[PDB]
């Protein structure tokens, strides 16, 4: 799961630059 | 749910937004 | 807001290494 | 909520975990 | 130089968007 | 110099927001 | 892919270095 | 300093690069 | 090079999970 | 060397931990 | 250099050459 | 290196005198 993971890394770098202020809930299944 | 939904393929900035509250 | 932002960045890097399946709020 | 919590000063791994459901 | 502008205030998603090529 | 390292995040946000676009440094 | 998205983010970073004053540029 | 943390995240990433085999240590 | 890059996330998760120590290189 | 080991399974947090000086 | 250097590693007489 | 190199900048002839 090396790579779900190198990724979920850069995803979250990213929801962040983006939900700006309303933010979000992150279910990893 | 979002991971099921963004790791293998790149999510841009909007999608990433529904999952916003 | 340059440097908050340099930083929210290095943050959510790090939430993720760490919550892994339960999800998160806030 | 979390920003306020981690930007001028370095956040280590466990803080980060509360915000977890 | 940009070095001199975004490195001087934050740019919204909307202002970075400004040095991109 | 900050400018030699912002130069480096800028070089990287510029690199996510700018997506594919790139940048001159 | 999410993988090379990730590698470029890396070289941008190397040239900034060798060249100096003299600079360098990245696409 | 989130700022030199953030600079060394960056030099490591740099000598990794200059010395090559010979390595270099980053210490 | 995954290895020279995971070598650099790893020199960085190693530089984040490893902090000051440095690492053998 | 390291590059050899974590770069193959994830290392839970547990396993990165092995290369630090 | 993404590809010269994302597939094998590059020297500095070599990255010298990528300035100015 | 942080002197010759984080507040000004080092060149690599100079970063080389830092290798093994
Ligand atoms: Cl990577
Ligand atoms: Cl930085
Ligand atoms: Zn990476
Ligand atoms: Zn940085």
């Amino acid at each position: 799961f090396v790579n779900q993971h190198l990724c979920g890394s850069h995803l979250v770098e990213a929801l962040y630059l983006v939900c700006g202020e309303r933010g979000f809930y992150f279910t990893k299944p | 749910g979002i991971v099921e939904q963004c790791c293998t393929s790149i999510c841009s900035l909007y999608q990433l937004e529904n999952y916003c509250n």
